[PDB]
């Protein structure tokens, strides 16, 4: 999981 | 917005779709290229190419179980295109580019058609 | 094999997909949460979730076009993970956290159940 | 494109  | 992203969701999602295929389920068109006949989901084909994404918007069509292609189409030309369709990958070769590029230019897949002409040009 | 990928393709079809199911094309299931009904892709349902894949590989309910969830399923829950399966974003907030937890397991979208762990034990 |  990211920071888009 | 402050949303998070799973950086595998598509691709993952992509492979099940392939998995789909493969095993017949809720594939709801066949694609008949001359002699031969592809199993395909409407959502992916006018997902990746803009030609199935006009033929499955128009009213009649959309409805259509079957769909014939030009008898100029290579059905191995198609079976590559289908298979970058829900993979990603492209088996691009010397003995079947020409072949790919004129089935993407049909099928107004973009971006194979771009590879297609950079791997030509670097060979002339 | 000897196949070229193309980075963005998979990203590109979900972002059609999704593009599909606001303009309501080729849906062909609804999926009803108490008084809320969402319409979507059984493909792309089962491509994202344990419980879709269940329910639409089953020889009757594959045929259904209505599938109702249990009374416990939050439609706002559901909406934040439909949302998720179709464009890789999950919008994750300390008001809908739980919901969203919740609504994950009962789908089985185990990558999701993950990160609402590790959100919630980091507040505690 | 990519060799992946
Ligand atoms: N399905 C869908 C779809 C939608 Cl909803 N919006 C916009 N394009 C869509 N698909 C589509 C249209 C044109 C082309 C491609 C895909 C690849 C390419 O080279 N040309
Ligand atoms: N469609 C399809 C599909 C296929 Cl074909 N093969 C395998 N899994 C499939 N989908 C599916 C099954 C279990 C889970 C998910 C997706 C996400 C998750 O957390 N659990
Ligand atoms: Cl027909
Ligand atoms: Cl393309
Ligand atoms: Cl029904
Ligand atoms: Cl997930």
């Amino acid at each position: 999981w990211v920071i888009p | 917005d402050s949303c998070i992203q799973f950086t595998r969701h598509a691709s993952d999602v992509l492979l099940n779709l392939n998995r789909l295929r493969s095993r017949d389920i809720l594939t709801d068109v066949v694609i008949v290229v001359s002699r031969e006949q592809f199993r395909a989901h409407k959502t992916v084909l006018m997902a990746c190419s803009g030609l199935f994404y006009s033929i499955f918007t128009d009213q009649l069509k959309c409805n259509l179980s079957v769909i014939n292609l030009d008898p100029e189409i290579n059905p191995e030309g198609f079976c590559i295109l289908l298979d970058f369709m829900y993979t990603s990958r492209l088996n691009l070769r010397e003995g079947n580019i020409m072949a790919v590029m004129a089935t993407a230019m049909y099928l107004q897949m973009e971006h194979v058609v771009d590879t297609c002409r950079k791997f030509i040009k670097a060979s002339e």
